[PDB]
RNA sequence: AGAUCUUGGUGGUAGUAGCAAAUAUUCAAACGAGAACUUUGAAGGCCGAAGUGGAGAAGGGUUCCAUGUGAACAGCAGUUGA
RNA sequence: UCUGGGUCGGGGUUUCGUACGUAGCAGAGCAGCUCCCUCGCUGCGAUCUAUUGAAAGUCAGCCCUCGACACAAGGGUUUGU
């Protein structure tokens, strides 16, 4: 996690056209492969793997 | 972005960071974290604290 | 995503990116350097190697 | 006689103890 | 080879750290004969006592951060053993711990 | 063997306590074959039980 | 078949509660079939002279000291022991 | 494995705050040495100053090495339409 500062821009607020900071996380994101299609098939009981 | 401030230890006090501190005089100080408030408010001079920016400009540190 | 929360533009600002290992108090290295000019540690190093 | 060997060896007997203790003075077996 | 020496240091107050006050002496030798295992692969070892007066040289609590021994490995045909090899370690004294690397030492 | 008989008695005989009673631990043999004061004597005179010098409480820092 | 029956034995509970008042133990060797507990040596500690010290009275009656044993006891072990 | 994980080491980060030692015509001062000197020298002296934002610690549940070191295709028990 890490914090940041930046411009609001909501009317009719106290922190309108102000500096605020807020808190924030960073999260890794790799791109993904894929590898595999899964097709589902709905049944009166439900959804089942193709 | 904010305004940048100046701490009892002279360091620079970036957004989000320390505390901020107004006394009843009217006077209204800041610091960067517990240490430096602590000896503000134990009235030390910030010139006898070796790692004060004040202390290393009267000396001419480095 | 209807409300005014959602649906709002974000533009930033500037991120902390201080020492989290602590009270973190300098962004880069480089202002690190700067601010505490040359060490023991950065005098020797550049002084044996010549 | 007390040459090189036997100082090497002397070192084991005469000290008993670490930095502080008392060395030993003697060991001799008699009958 | 199978009767090498060598030298070691290791971090005591890393494998110390979480011990409480009265056990911290008696597990750092135990981590030191666990270290001595993990590296000489010998179940077997024998513990020099200058080393152990070494790990209790600031008292029972206060054991040293980091210490400088000597691994050795030495063939134990003493008697009817079901280790051929036993582990002695030595103690080595030394002024500093920077730059200090693992090295191969003769007999 | 267990020497507690020999550590007493060499106690007793030099007229200090257990606690200053040293004995030689390689020769644990022949002082196990000390059954006697006589034999301690011996003993002390051949050295191997040695007294023990008083601990050190020096008084220069009271000074 | 009873009588919170009498005596003797055996279960579940259960390998459970528990073996936590008074700071603390470690390494090497010896003996030994077998050693966290015995012995020695080396450390680190503790009691700190209104002591965990050095001797008695009352009381205990052989527990005192050697040598030997490992059946039972020292709620674990014991090569040790009141 | 195009190797891996370790153990040190290094570096980064961080915590506290300037280490021992040396030197100082710095030091309230005090005691011996004066043909000496023309204001001096030899001891003690808390502290102060440069060395020295130094010294020390820093993953054990912080980060990065490609620097060193050996080690790792070893062990056991089972599993069938
Ligand atoms: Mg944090
Ligand atoms: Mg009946
Ligand atoms: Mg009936
Ligand atoms: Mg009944
Ligand atoms: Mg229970
Ligand atoms: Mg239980
Ligand atoms: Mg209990
Ligand atoms: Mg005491
Ligand atoms: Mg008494
Ligand atoms: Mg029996
Ligand atoms: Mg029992
Ligand atoms: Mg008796
Ligand atoms: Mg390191």
């Amino acid at each position: 996690m890490t914090h940041i500062v930046r411009e609001v821009d909501r009317p009719g607020s106290k922190v309108n056209k102000k500096e605020v900071v807020e808190a924030v996380t960073i999260v890794e994101t790799p791109p993904m492969v894929v590898v595999g299609i899964v097709g589902y098939v709905e049944t009166p009981r439900g959804l089942r793997t193709f | 972005m904010k305004v940048e401030l100046c701490s009892f230890s002279g360091y620079k006090i970036y957004p989000g960071h320390g505390r901020r501190y107004a006394r009843t005089d009217g006077k209204v100080f800041q610091f960067l974290n517990a240490k430096c408030e602590s000896a503000f408010l134990s009235k030390r001079n910030p010139r006898q604290i070796n790692w004060t920016v004040l202390y290393r400009r009267k000396h001419k540190k480095g | 995503q209807t409300k005014r929360r959602a649906l709002e533009k974000i533009d930033l600002k500037f991120i902390d990116t201080t020492s989290k290992f602590g009270h973190g108090r300098f962004q880069t290295m480089e202002e690190k350097k700067a601010f505490m000019g040359p060490l023991k540690k950065d005098r020797i190093a550049k002084e044996e190697g010549a | 006689i007390m040459n090189q060997e036997k100082l090497a060896k002397l070192q084991a007997q005469v000290r008993i103890g670490g930095k502080g203790t008392a060395r030993r003075k003697k060991k001799v077996v008699h009958r | 080879n199978e009767v090498v020496t060598r030298e070691y240091t290791i971090n005591i107050h890393k494998r110390i750290h979480g011990v409480g006050f009265k056990k911290r002496a008696p597990r750092a030798l135990k981590e030191i004969r666990k270290f001595a295992m993990k590296e000489m692969g010998t179940p077997d070892v024998r513990i020099d006592t200058r080393l152990n007066k070494a790990v209790w040289a600031k008292g029972i609590r206060n054991v040293p951060y980091r210490i400088r021994v000597r691994l050795s490995r030495k063939r134990n045909e003493d008697e009817d053993s079901p280790n051929k090899l036993y582990t002695l370690v030595t103690y080595v004294p030394v002024t500093t711990f920077k730059n200090l690397q693992t090295v191969n030492v003769d007999e | 063997s267990m020497l507690r008989l020999q550590k007493r008695l060499a106690s007793s005989v030099l007229r200090c306590g257990k606690k200053k009673v040293w004995l030689d631990p390689n020769e644990t043999n022949e002082i196990a074959n000390a059954n006697s004061r006589q034999q301690i004597r011996k003993l002390i005179k051949d050295g191997l039980i040695i007294r023990k010098p008083v601990t050190v409480h020096s008084r220069a820092r009271c000074r």
